[PDB]
């Protein structure tokens, strides 16, 4: 469960730095967790569809913490559409998934 | 120019072809002529979105027309086209989808 | 920076999952089908908004 | 809500109803008091006229558009591109300002909000089932026909909406010289009052 999407358009701070740890911490009653993360590039609509569908195929009850660096605000609407008929939670963090 | 549009039925596609023939009779277009394209609706919205992307965008359209299918108010007929064309700035034209959310 | 944001998001998702387990003792899946599913509308199984 | 209103005696001899487009269609007709004014739209469901008007206005917009500073090709593939084309909002700008007189539905004028202005509506009314036309809307002016609106209850005269209920709930406050407050009599009534000069004292 739980997945992370990145791609580091401007800053190259990604990969193994955020791959490990995650929700381990020192929680009293945690559960089986994973920090499976991928990489991407400048957003494309069909590319977004394919990537999210592949993640859903490879995930059981995972959510999403997707982010982006493009300045186009349509990413938020497209991701809301994705969340509509998929029932996989996502949270926006940076860039495109930040124009509320 | 390409003004390919998504229609409810094939008869509407033939009507659109007749309309574009009439328009080309009253005017002209000196850029790849003025041929159009047509496509129907699909029950799955994701399939519709990917289809309209790969069809209209690959044809380099200048606009598009979207109509409500005979489906009894699914509330999601024009939205995938709207979002896909909203990633860019290409306008869309609604035929009969009267709703205040739009 | 972004590291704090991703850490906070991961913690939020984990806490929501823990609350769902404490309130339902059962976490379903969301991996039915993407392309050509046409299965059914939503169900109130794991509506994690509350 | 129609069933509830019919239950609670809300229809009949007054209470003129007013129902939108999605209130006199389908199952709504099964449960509906007569006399409703079911406003609808003329030629709304037809699409051939809409298709012709749309293609005409698109051709007009293109013909106005090619004479500009510079127009580039729209993005293609939607898989190898990420940036919008520069002439995107220009197409919207020219398309909004399109008073295409060449049309089969009328003078096509687009409001800046993105909707269509100057739409010809059509009043409708139901009298013991079936619909009858009553008027035509042409823009900021409604005109009725020569017909008589059979109101919900059979009263040919137009029912007014003024009653005022003729029953006021009045609130006061204890004060020394203006309005007094004394304990009620154990019997449950007020009496035994006489003025200095001799007269009854009115009390509530």
């Amino acid at each position: 469960n739980i997945a992370v999407m990145l791609g580091h358009s401007h800053d190259v701070t990604e990969r193994e730095l955020r791959t490990l740890w995650g929700p381990e911490q020192a929680a009293g009653l945690p559960l089986d967790v994973n920090v499976v993360a991928l990489l991407m590039n400048r957003t494309d609509p069909k590319s977004l569809i394919t990537h999210v569908c592949d993640l859903m195929s490879g995930a059981r009850i995972h959510g999403l913490v997707f982010g982006d660096d493009t300045d186009q605000e349509a990413v938020a609407q497209m991701l809301d559409f994705i969340s509509s008929h998929t029932f996989v939670p996502i949270l926006g963090i940076h860039g495109g998934a930040s124009m509320i | 120019v390409n003004i390919g549009a998504v229609l409810s039925t094939r008869k509407h596609e033939q009507m659109f072809r007749e309309a574009v023939n009439q328009a080309n009779k009253r005017h002209a277009s000196w850029k790849i002529q003025l041929n159009a394209t047509s496509v129907t609706h699909k029950p799955n919205a994701i399939q519709m979105a990917l289809s309209v992307c790969e069809d209209l965008i690959s044809s380099q359209v200048y606009a598009i027309l979207v109509s409500h299918p005979p489906t009894p108010n699914d509330h999601f007929t024009p939205t995938p086209v709207s979002y896909t064309a909203g990633f860019y700035r290409i306008p869309v034209l609604g035929l009969t989808t009267r709703m205040s959310i739009y | 920076s972004l590291e704090a944001r991703v850490r906070d998001g991961i913690g939020i998702l984990t806490t929501a999952a823990s609350s769902m387990l404490e309130k339902f003792s059962y976490i379903p899946e969301a991996k039915a089908s993407c392309y050509g599913q046409m299965e059914r509308p939503e169900v109130p199984m794991h509506t994690l908004h509350p | 809500v129609y069933r509830a209103a019919a239950m609670l005696n809300m229809t009949g001899s007054g209470y003129v109803w007013l129902v939108g487009e999605r209130e006199i269609s389908g199952n709504a007709l099964r449960y509906a008091p007569d006399g409703i004014l079911g406003l609808q739209l003329i030629n709304g469901k037809n699409e051939s006229a809409h298709i012709s008007d749309a293609v005409g206005v698109v051709a007009q917009a293109v013909h106005e558009l090619l004479e500009k500073e510079n127009i580039t090709d729209p993005p293609r593939g939607c898989v190898g591109n990420t940036n919008i084309w520069k002439t995107g909002p220009l197409f919207k700008r020219v398309l909004m300002s399109s008073k295409y007189a060449d049309g089969v539905t009328g003078r096509v004028e687009f409001n800046e909000d993105g909707d269509r202005k100057f739409a010809n509506y059509s009043i409708m009314n139901l009298q013991r089932r079936k619909l009858v036309q009553v008027g035509i809307y042409n823009g900021t002016h409604v005109i009725p026909n020569d017909r008589k609106i059979i109101w919900p209850g059979g009263e040919t005269e137009k029912p007014r909406g003024y009653q005022m209920s003729t029953r006021l709930k009045i609130v006061t406050i204890h004060q020394e010289p203006f309005v007094y407050v004394k304990p009620t009599l154990s019997d449950g009534t007020c009496k035994e009052e006489f003025t200095v000069n001799g007269d009854p004292v009115k009390k509530v």
